[PDB]
């Protein structure tokens, strides 16, 4: 109830800024649609080209970004773009830049996991900078992936299938929704995009306050599945995907409190997962085994493979 | 901006008894996971 309440606020928050920009959206000229684009296009394109190699890059496209969003100007495609004055612009480029950030997590992160981090602690210095941008953020991955709230869409009578698939974030067509492979694979990537966030910090800058959404929701999330019974292939896949990505990260900040919690799920919250789900869809669930196996006889957590180094930050 | 709270630690004081004794297990109970984080004192245990 805390935390469905504290995410219809951040819904309800960012259907408010679908309004405040209304009009920027919804226009038939000729200039009311090409500040649309360019804005669109100039707030998206550094984020795409986060999948980077070095730290010297990827403070490029940090400051490219914090340029854009804070009123200074930025080179885009042909013309360099601009925002003051533009007060629908402002909040208009917090909501895309704070989409293309889930998108990446939904499109380049369910193919490739190692691409979480780098896109990670960008989203983490702008959501430490400007905390309205990371509100949107949890905005659009929480409805986009509601088991990143965490919270399990129920069966809803009185509204159309379609709705609902909507719900479960199933990416629909006009005409018919995603297979199940297509759509746990974005889902991963989503909440390792997320894991990835609660445990890494911008180095540069010189912050003196907190983390801005710190790795205590990563305790929770964990908290606040295993205390619900599981989905057949979801919560398995997910809950793997999770501790591989922020495992380590919590064993350290939590010491014993986290080896209890995982002494929990290999003597109570595997049983419970073996009753619903069918031999044909154990895929899952094998994995999280072998992956704690390994983890509670090492007394250690492999650290995230992809994970940012030393010789990164230095290219 | 929306409320958040972003406490690393929770403080043993303002913390529920029953937050308080599942930490304090060698074992914890299913289903009754403490959703706050752990206190500073029991990460030792
Ligand atoms: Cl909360």
């Amino acid at each position: 109830d805390i935390t469905m309440q504290w995410y219809q606020q951040l819904q309800d928050a960012s259907m408010q800024c679908v309004l405040t920009f209304e009009g920027l959206t919804n226009s038939k000229d000729s200039q009311a649609k090409k500040i649309k684009m360019d804005l669109q296009k100039a707030a998206t394109i550094p984020v795409s080209q986060i999948s980077t190699i070095a730290g010297s890059k990827l403070k490029e496209i940090f400051d490219k970004i914090h340029s854009l969003l804070s009123g200074k100007p930025v080179q885009s495609g042909g013309r360099s773009v601009s925002v003051t004055l533009n007060p629908q612009g402002l909040d208009f480029v917090q909501y895309k830049l704070a989409e293309k950030f889930v998108k990446q997590g939904e499109e380049e992160v369910a193919s490739h996991h190692e691409a979480a981090f780098p896109i990670a602690v960008v989203a983490s210095g702008i959501w430490e900078l400007h905390p309205r941008v990371g509100d949107l953020i949890l905005a659009h991955l929480h409805k986009k992936c509601p088991y990143s709230v965490p919270f399990y869409p129920t069966f809803k009578e009185g509204m159309a299938l379609e709705d609902y698939q909507r719900m479960l974030g199933y990416q629909v067509k006009d005409s018919k929704v995603e297979q199940q492979d297509n759509f746990l694979k974005r889902m991963s990537g989503m909440i390792r995009l997320y894991a990835a966030i609660i445990q890494l910090r911008w180095p540069y800058g010189n912050r003196q306050e907190i983390h801005p959404h710190g790795l205590n929701h990563g305790w929770r999330w964990l908290a606040q599945i295993l205390n619900m019974e599981p989905l057949s292939d979801v919560t398995a896949t997910l809950l793997f995907d999770f501790l591989e990505v922020c495992g380590n990260a919590l064993m350290k900040q939590y010491q014993v409190q986290f080896w209890k919690m995982l002494i929990l799920i290999k003597e109570d919250y595997f049983p419970r997962i073996e009753a619903i789900t069918s031999s044909g869809q154990m895929g899952s669930f094998i994995r999280l085994k072998q992956f704690l196996e390994k983890c509670l006889q090492h007394k250690d957590i492999p650290v995230p493979k992809g994970f940012l180094t030393s010789s990164f930050w230095r290219s | 901006i929306i409320a958040t709270d972003n406490v690393l630690f929770t403080p043993r004081d303002k913390l529920t008894v029953e937050e308080l004794e599942q930490f304090q297990s060698k074992k914890f109970t299913l289903g009754k996971i403490p959703l706050k984080p752990p206190p500073l004192e029991l990460l030792n245990v």
